[PDB]
């Protein structure tokens, strides 16, 4: 097995960290990186319990993996009514442990923010919200506590729903 | 010199309102939470460096009351001052090796300088002044009930640099509690304090800095913090008559019977304080 | 997991009674061509919010009488049979009563979808 | 949690005599099909309406009082109820008041349906 | 410089009527609300923003009186106009390399701009001017009761872009607030004076602009604003003569007896302000 | 360009009897009202487009005298306008990259616009031409009494459509306030009126717009609304000798004690000025 230390090691790391690409070179501002998710998915893998390990599986219906997905379909929602320069407060260490006492405020915002995103002709967009409901209805309560094995499922998917909506894929000549 | 004999427990409430008691390096500039329980925390440097504030505004940097100031000072210029001052040689990267040499220069940081007297201070650096652990202790302000951080966006009309976007403007950020009442703990170890000479009127300056703490300590990200109850436990004798912990509970902070909604006030808090053990007398009068 | 109807948890209700008010406003008109958003102020001010928006609501209702069209005196039925379990509004909700509320808003609003929550 | 009765409730008692007064005058003539509606104003200002509210609901049952059709004198008595239970109409509610109100006349008018309230 | 010898504490009550005293920049343009309890917030900013423009109105930019323009001025410009004034090079991103440059090119500044001697400024830049806090302080300003702030949803006869129907329409909004009254706490320090040098002639003018903050800001948003009290606290001392959170208790803002709908004029509510501690005194005559 | 040296306030008093004075676009189309006090209102924006349309009528677009016009207008081309009679290039979408030209674009557009010389406006689009103020301001109008509206079902004997459904009938609606005394509130700034220019000719074209702003206003919507009391308030200075609210609770609207039941004409109302401060001057003669 890993060391019973392992997940809790990249969970704080992905609270003590921030986006801040104007001091990297290498193109990467996530604070859920390709490694940090890789390796909590080995953690979670070869002391808990088979996970995806695939881009989405939207089948999946987890409690923390669908909280996950519904954060990152917040932050997008964000990213995209206001560019964010690239810099928004961070939740993500908030909502993974305290789900309920801070997602409230997070689907305020996010409202706010499809709100913004709809006065433009920027809506046929809409389905941001659309992929809100469909989240939240196989949810029916906004749980209290996270334990560090739902965080390490959370921050899975995450960098799952999150690599789902970028729009960069197989380029390679 | 002198310093107190008796064991000083202290417990000190103060609340925020729609300000930033203290922020996260982390967490943009977030008040600091506790992630898993939302609760919020207040370093225990910040409230030191709060009462180095008070002590260096009230004494106006006067003899016996430095305070390892906050004006970029060098703090190995400082140990190279005490070095000189003691009339010793400071390019050992280590303490001196006559025993009588270190005591003279830990005892010449301690005394003419109010800030690692109290709170102590480590001195192993490129020009080694030593240790001092130091009897007044501090752990981080926990408050009541869980604190909502709201972000209140804001916008500026200038810009710093040339910019050529600017009807467009720049946009700011603010974090503000709307409410938190906040509960500290303090130990005053006498032991300790026979071992830096921290006296009787060091620890009445205490008092007084714990108390008018917020007072001078205004900006645009605090809002009103203010220090409401100062719970004070002397033990009668130089070591413990009760636990910390036994003392610690005795200051019972529960919400008022009539308010329902989210906390706003220190009216929405009621605050009651057992009666101590034998050993032990409690003054509420700060 | 969907929408229970049974559930009679006060944030709950209110999220359900929110999400059929704003139905009945976006289907008089779509978007007046924007979708007219105080959930902030709702949140904070159930009661105090609440009983205008189903003022506007009545009337939103009351204009939808005439048209044909319906999907309409449903969401008059499914405002009684909401407000039935509710009784002295609350003057202020907590953080999970909160998220209880924008959990029960959406699941009233894919129970109300164009597809009637066939479809996941 | 449904209606109840024993509430005595300014606010809460005047949500229930205008729901009824509103359904007492919706039996006298079809609502044809168009109505006027001022259950804002009612809420808001509350004695400056009820004043004519229950002028015009006295007048209907005068009216009424020729035919036999029964469901009619039980509107009459439920009225009386009420606003014995009301004394000096105030001049203005405050929002959550009017909450109140709304919250009041809907469980009259779930409690007042076709079907009796014996079907949620 | 001459600086004010005492501390001062300042309770603002002002109200709106169906205005938006104050906009959100991340909620449409809705008024600023507590979003647990309602009570509409307005940033000290906002205050402080009526203030500079109350200042560069009624002084016409006389020299000392400048006040960082809303013009759209860029910044570093004044900063480097600081510093030729002073003949250091800024070409660094850091402060003058000594502490007296460092201190004329930050003395500068606050001589020669009132917000600036007032409020503090970072300006810390590529060209870097310092810190400075600024005596005066301020907190949000927070409503008496919940604010219901509504919209209003308007139209336009005109049409921007190519439309020949204006069958489609659009519809602006106006967020307004029916009525709030406002309570804003304010701090002003005489140890941060003496840092500025925040003058008597200095805290006339800002008291006379808090008088009439609003007389000259109106706009087709606001509706009518107007400062109806303004109780200043005037300790005897530099340092404070008493809690601020004390005196701010004094100040009691309630609804009058014959009121009972919603608040909608200032005749609604009573304001009284109870007797000063024995070492303040109390100026309700603005 | 000459300008009012003077501020003014003013006081407006109309009322309308079976009559809809504003539409309300998101609530059906029913008078606006106060959703928790009944009182119905009216927006700033109609009555000053209750003014534009006079003066359009009045002047017949004479030349410094075009209104921005209602009928159909695209600002866009009217901004185009400003660039071409300067000697611009509108390209792009922000201000000229010099302040002089930008001031002599908006000066320009100033000049010839009756109401972008009064109420300002907001030119900052595919052709920005800026943003002004506007010296004069009106805030909402608000009825004295809790206006009651009262829905009105009409029919029609025709049928617009190639449908048969006329036993069955075609039904509209209309929305009267059977009688709404309301009491609008106004501002005349001297500093944006010298920004602008709003020069003397410009305010008795306003005052005469205010006395006969509903003379031509008429339609089968608006019944009778007409210019009760206007009651003006000239200071004698720039800046204002007297705070706005003293001289709005000036001009008490009471109901006379003959009339007891809703007010039905505004024989029912008494109206007093009181006596203006030392430095105001009160003149209700319009």
């Amino acid at each position: 097995p890993y060391p019973q230390s392992l997940l809790p090691a990249v969970l704080g790391r992905i609270r003590a960290e921030h986006a801040r690409p104007e001091d990297k070179s290498r193109y990467r501002l996530e604070v859920v990186t390709y490694y940090r998710a890789a390796l909590i998915k080995a953690y979670l893998i070869r002391n808990r319990k088979l996970e995806v390990p695939v881009s989405l599986d939207p089948a999946r219906t987890d409690r923390p993996y669908l909280l996950g997905r519904l954060f990152a379909v917040l932050e997008k929602a964000q990213e995209d009514a206001v560019p964010g320069a690239t810099i928004k407060d961070r939740y993500l260490a908030s909502a993974s442990a305290n789900p309920g006492q801070v997602f409230h405020m997070l689907l305020k915002n996010a409202s706010n923010h499809t709100a913004k995103l709809r006065k433009d002709p920027e809506r046929k967009a809409i389905h941001y919200e659309i992929m809100m409901q469909e989240i939240i209805d196989n949810i029916s309560d906004f749980p209290v506590t996270m334990s560090s094995d739902e965080q390490g499922l959370f921050m899975i998917g995450y960098y799952h729903q999150r690599k789902a909506l970028f729009t960069k894929k197989n380029k390679e000549n | 010199m002198t310093a107190i004999a008796n064991r000083y427990e202290f417990v000190l409430l103060f609340d925020v309102e729609n300000g930033n008691p203290n922020g996260d390096p982390d967490a943009g500039n977030m008040p600091r939470i506790d992630p898993e329980t939302g609760h919020g925390l207040v370093t225990d440097v910040c409230l030191k460096r709060k009462i180095r504030n008070h002590v260096a505004l009230t004494k106006e940097g006067a003899e016996r009351f430095n305070i390892y100031i906050q004006e970029k000072a060098i703090l190995n210029e400082t140990h190279e001052r005490a070095y000189t001052a003691c009339d010793l040689k400071p390019e050992p990267k280590k303490l001196p090796k006559k025993v009588e040499d270190a005591k003279r220069v830990t005892d010449w940081m301690c005394t003419n300088f109010y800030d690692i007297r109290t709170f102590g201070a480590v001195m192993t650096t490129e020009v080694n002044c030593g240790q001092v652990r130091g009897p007044v202790q501090m752990a981080f302000a926990r408050s009541v009930e869980p604190v909502v951080p709201q972000e209140v966006s804001i916008t500026r009309m200038a810009v710093t640099t040339k910019a050529e976007a600017e009807d467009n403007r720049t946009m700011g950020r603010k974090h503000i509690v709307p409410y938190g009442l906040y509960v500290a703990h303090g130990f005053i170890s006498a032991p300790l304090a026979e071992k830096t000479g921290f006296s009787d009127e060091d620890l009445t300056l205490f008092w007084d800095a714990l108390v008018n703490m917020f007072e001078h300590d205004r900006s645009a990200a605090r809002g009103l913090m203010s220090s409401r109850k100062l719970i004070v436990f002397k033990h009668q004798n130089r070591l413990g008559n009760a636990p910390a912990h036994k003392l610690f509970d005795l200051v019972k902070v529960s919400r008022a019977e009539g308010s329902s909604g989210p906390a706003r006030s220190f009216a929405d808090y009621a605050v009651t304080v057992g009666q101590a053990p034998e050993g032990v007398e409690v003054k509420e009068m700060l | 997991v969907s929408l229970d109807p049974a559930r009679t948890d006060r944030p709950y209700l209110l999220g359900r009674l929110f999400a059929v008010l704003e139905k009945a406003q976006e289907d008089a008109v779509p978007g007046a061509t924007i979708k007219d958003r105080y959930l902030a102020s709702a949140s904070a001010n159930p009661g105090q919010v609440f009983h205008m928006l189903l003022k506007n609501a009545s009337n939103h209702t009351a204009k939808l009488r005439k048209d044909p069209e319906r999907k309409a005196i449903h969401y008059e039925i499914m405002m009684q049979e909401i407000i039935d379990n509710i009784s002295d509004f609350p003057v202020t909700m907590s953080s999970d009563e909160q998220g209880l509320f924008m959990i029960g808003y959406y699941h009233q609003r894919k129970a109300l979808f164009t597809k009637k929550n066939k479809e996941n």
